[PDB]
C-alpha cells in the first residue's frame, strides 16, 4: 500500500445550525494519520468544523459554501494530486443544481480530470466524456432547501498512477455501506 | 468483495490497509 495518495472529500456539514456533529460511525473511520489531503466543498459552516478537519490531515482545502461564515475561502480551487488535476467548487453556483452541462463547462474551464462539487446533498461518482465527477454528499445528512431525508455520506479517493479508486461511505440508519468506483485517466 | 474490510479506512483486522497503518 506505499505510494498511494488518500484524499478525503466531504462537505455540507451545516454544523451547528442544522446538525451538531458528524455521525459516530463516521468519526470511528475518520482517524488521524491516514489521510494526506482534504478537499472540502464547504458549508462547514464555522471554524469548529475546520479545526476538526485539521485534526485529520494537515493539508486542508476548503471552498466557499453559501452558508459558510468564513468569507476568505475561495470560490473554487484547482489542485494536482499525483497524475490528477482536480477541481473543487461548492456548487450553489450551478443552476439547476448538479446540471451536467454546467458542470462539464466548469470541467473545461478549470481544465481538470476530476470535478468535485456539493450543494445537492446527494453523492455522485461518475464518468462523463472521459472525465470524472464527484459529489461527496452531506457528511452529516443535513437537510437542504429541497430535501429533508438525506443519507450522510463522504468520499475517499485512493490515487495511484493513472487510476483513482473512489470510495463512497453512506450511513444507512446506523450501518455503514461502502461503494467503490474506479476511474482511469484516458 | 466486502468493502467494509477492503477500504483504506477499514478498522477490520483482515484489512490490508489497516495492516499498512498498523506498521508505525
Amino acid at each position: 500500500m506505499a505510494g498511494h495518495r488518500l484524499v478525503l472529500v466531504l462537505g455540507d456539514l451545516h454544523i451547528p445550525h442544522r446538525c451538531n456533529s458528524l455521525p459516530a460511525k463516521f468519526k470511528k473511520l475518520l482517524v488521524p494519520g491516514k489521510i494526506q489531503h482534504i478537499l472540502c466543498t464547504g458549508n462547514l459552516c464555522t471554524k469548529e468544523s475546520y479545526d476538526y478537519l485539521k485534526t485529520l490531515a494537515g493539508d486542508v482545502h476548503i471552498v466557499r459554501g453559501d452558508f459558510d461564515e468564513n468569507l476568505n475561502y475561495p470560490e473554487q480551487k484547482v489542485v494536482t494530486v499525483g497524475q490528477f488535476k482536480i477541481g473543487l467548487i461548492h456548487g450553489h453556483q450551478v443552476i439547476p443544481w448538479g446540471d451536467m452541462a454546467s458542470l462539464a463547462l466548469l470541467q473545461r474551464q478549470f481544465d481538470v480530470d476530476i470535478l468535485i462539487s456539493g450543494h445537492t446533498h446527494k453523492f455522485e461518482a461518475f464518468e462523463h466524456e472521459n472525465k470524472f465527477y464527484i459529489n461527496p454528499g452531506s457528511a452529516t445528512g443535513a437537510y437542504n432547501a429541497l430535501e429533508t431525508n438525506i443519507i450522510p455520506s463522504f468520499v475517499l479517493m485512493d490515487i495511484q498512477a493513472s487510476t483513482v479508486v473512489t470510495y463512497v461511505y453512506q450511513l444507512i440508519g446506523d450501518d455503514v455501506k461502502v461503494e467503490r468506483i474506479e476511474y482511469k485517466k484516458p | 468483495q466486502d468493502l467494509m474490510i477492503n477500504n483504506p479506512l477499514s478498522q477490520d483486522e483482515g484489512s490490508l490497509w489497516n495492516k499498512f497503518f498498523q506498521d508505525k
